[PDB]
């Protein structure tokens, strides 16, 4: 109603419907810590905030006053705790609440306490009609805010809606390919319907992160995608693979691409290959490609993996 | 540039006095800001500069003790401030009953860990209660939650409850077995934690569950050669110059901590370009009113200044404490507690 | 800008 900057906004302490009611203030003792100043209104509105919630009070006025403690405070997860039980005790019209958390989210896209109230009331409502669509819009705002992405992962799963999001993700990495988030939610939806023990699958997904490479050479996301679905069954076990890579070095190279190759060697020396000691070679040579030109950041690190590879096959 | 340690002391020092109205939203969790000036102060050695009694009253005016009845067992822990109301008490008198009062995880962390800090001997924590409150915030897939009433869940407070029990130098405060699983079910296919099981795996999780399991003595156990090998080449692929957190996203002087502290218990921290992070921290530092950015050209705060510091400390920076990369504190401190520990045993 | 963690 009475908002907190209109001109004939009314303190607490000078509202009738509230003259019943004693404020409660706060003390931190006679050496205060980290003491946060308040301004007048804000002091008001918790003042009255700690006297109705200090009495349990479950009335229509107090929850009003946490639509205003809402707005001083976000982050208050007392108030939102309270404000749901009074959600309950009126048995306010939670269409009109889930109206009310989508603006407030809006606003404040990283805040923990805004992201847990809108579950819970989905969860009240069991209605997540709005929310794929919903999370679209704060996913505009920043395609990796990972609040975002930890509510659609459980809307999804929740209320079993995986049938669209393998196409959504394939829209988003068409806008950026190098979104690490886009690239964790395809092995989301995948691992969760078909699952990646289907050769088909397998091959299709392996062929389309090989085509995004393509595209985009140096990115760590689409480089982890591919080895992680791969790494389990074996690297050593693709031998079209080494050759469809080593035919890449000329042109798509990068320390992903060199980094990947090492690992695929190294899988080959743990299954007791075929010239063992001309593979570590080949490993070693790239180790030392790695530190001394292609990954120099990570120079003393690739040298360390070399010499862990020397003293384990020889 | 260099380290402009007494510009940090003061900027600390403000901290602890009086903030301006436009961090009200901090307001919940005071207690942790206090750690940071508190801790970082410890690292810098300088906690001579504040008064030591003063601040532990006022922390033991935070803990939410049993009632006479002790029907509120489930709900000890601490408060992150005195936002509620409830008047005055250093732990003296008995709890007062009030509907709406309980502890939060993140604030019992950092509470008792500020107590350590300061000097105290925590014998005016209430041990039993905030074990029990601790092991009523579990739930059942392992992970935890923050406050009794109800919340989100994730990695985050893993570490919290770990860290909890490992200063109270007692684990009847949660079920290792299941957290060790929810630990476990983190790890994504790109070989990092999330903060639970299908999301993405993040920097700041990763050190959460990391650390955890340094904390129970279970590294080893839980995750086989092969799978920390993999983590740690995860871990040292996010350093760029400073570290991000997760791929493809834009360096974060904390994660000079969060990751450097992880790689440090993984023993490759050694492997890394100290030069190349050393430069990216420092070029955060605010050389005006002190303290560290997430970015350059960026303004300071008591969580990037905090953990800036104890990037550094990874490093052994001329000046600075060496931090124990697991539990977050002063090894100096974590010394203390080994002997506060021993104290106990008699 | 910042990082809130809470
Ligand atoms: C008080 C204390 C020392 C607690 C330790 C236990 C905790 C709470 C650790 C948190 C670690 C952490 C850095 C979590 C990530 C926080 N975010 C900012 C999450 C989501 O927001 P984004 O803006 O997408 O984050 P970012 O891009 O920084 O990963
Ligand atoms: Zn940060």
């Amino acid at each position: 109603f009475l908002s907190l900057d209109s001109p004939t906004y009314v303190l607490y302490r000078d509202r009738a419907e509230w003259a019943d009611i004693d404020p409660v203030p706060q003390n931190d003792g006679p050496s205060p810590v980290v003491q946060i100043i308040y301004s007048e209104k804000f002091r008001d509105v918790y003042d009255y905030f700690r006297a109705v919630l200090q009495r349990d009070e479950r009335s229509e006025r107090a929850f009003k006053l946490t639509r205003d403690a809402i707005e001083l405070n976000a982050a208050n997860y007392t108030v939102w705790h309270f404000r749901r039980v009074l959600l309950r005790s009126l048995q306010k019209d939670l269409q009109e609440e889930m109206n009310y958390i989508i603006a407030i989210i809006e606003e404040q896209p990283k805040n923990y306490q805004v992201w847990h109230h809108r579950r819970v009331l989905v969860e009240w409502l069991k209605d997540p009609s709005q929310e794929l669509e919903f999370i679209a819009d704060i996913l505009n705002q920043d395609a990796k805010n990972y609040h975002a992405w930890q509510h659609r992962q459980w809307v999804i799963q929740e209320f079993r809606l995986w049938d669209n999001e393998l196409q959504y993700v394939d829209q988003l990495l068409k806008e950026d390919v190098r979104n690490n988030s886009v690239w964790n939610q395809r092995h989301f939806v995948i691992s969760n319907t078909t699952g990646y023990s289907d050769r088909a699958v397998l091959e299709r997904e392996v062929q389309y992160t090989l085509e995004m490479i393509k595209l985009v050479p140096h990115n760590e996301s689409a480089w982890n995608y591919l080895k992680g679905i791969l790494q389990d069954r074996g690297l050593s076990r693709y031998p079209n693979l080494l050759n469809q890579l080593l035919d890449l070095q000329p042109s798509h190279s990068s320390p992903y691409l060199i980094a990947f190759l090492v690992d695929i060697y190294e899988d080959m020396l743990e299954n007791q290959c075929d010239n063992k000691e001309d593979i570590l070679n080949k490993a070693l040579e790239l180790c030392e490609i790695l530190a001394k030109e292609k990954d120099t950041i990570r120079k003393e690190y690739w040298r360390y993996i070399g010499r862990s590879l020397q003293s384990k096959h020889s | 540039l260099d380290f402009l340690r007494d510009r940090h002391v003061r900027f600390f020092q403000r901290c602890l006095q009086v903030l301006p109205e436009r961090y009200s939203s901090l307001e919940t969790s005071r207690l942790t800001i206090a750690f940071f000036a508190l801790s970082g102060l410890d690292m810098l050695d300088s906690l001579d500069v504040v008064n030591k009694d003063d601040i532990i009253e006022w922390i033991y005016s935070l803990q939410v003790l049993p009632t006479e009845d002790r029907s509120n067992l489930d709900r000890c822990g601490f408060r992150g401030s005195s936002y509620l109301g409830i008047p005055f008490n250093p732990s003296k008198n008995p709890g007062t009953a009030h509907p709406y009062d309980s502890g939060h995880i993140a604030m019992t962390y950092t509470g008792l860990s500020c107590l350590i800090i300061l000097g105290d001997d925590l014998s005016r924590v209430d041990k039993e209660a905030c074990l029990a409150g601790l092991r009523a915030l579990q739930l059942e897939d392992g992970s935890f939650c923050a406050v009794p009433e109800g919340s989100e869940n994730d990695m985050r407070f893993v570490y919290c409850a770990s860290c909890i029990c490992y200063m109270l130098n007692n684990w009847s405060g949660m079920d290792m077995k299941k957290a060790i699983s929810y630990i476990r079910r983190s790890m994504s296919y790109d070989n990092g934690l999330a903060q639970g099981a299908g999301l993405e795996s993040h920097g700041g999780s990763t050190f959460c569950g990391i650390a955890s399991l340094c904390l129970m003595g279970k590294l080893e156990e839980v995750f086989s050669e092969k799978e920390l090998n993999r983590i740690k080449r995860w871990c040292i692929m996010r350093q760029q110059n400073g570290y991000h957190g997760r791929p493809n996203k834009p360096v974060d002087t904390c994660y000079s901590f969060w990751v450097g502290a992880t790689l440090k218990l993984l023993k490759i921290f050694q492997y890394t370009n100290f030069e190349k992070n050393r430069n990216y921290i420092l070029s955060t530092q605010d050389r005006l009113v002190g303290g560290f950015a997430k970015w350059p050209d960026s303004h300071p705060d008591a969580l990037h200044a905090y953990f800036g510091i104890c990037g550094l400390s990874l490093m052994e920076e001329s000046g600075i404490c060496k931090v124990h990369p697991a539990l977050n504190v002063s090894t100096r401190t974590s010394e203390r507690l080994r002997d506060l520990h021993q104290s106990w045993k008699t | 800008t910042k990082c809130v963690i809470m």
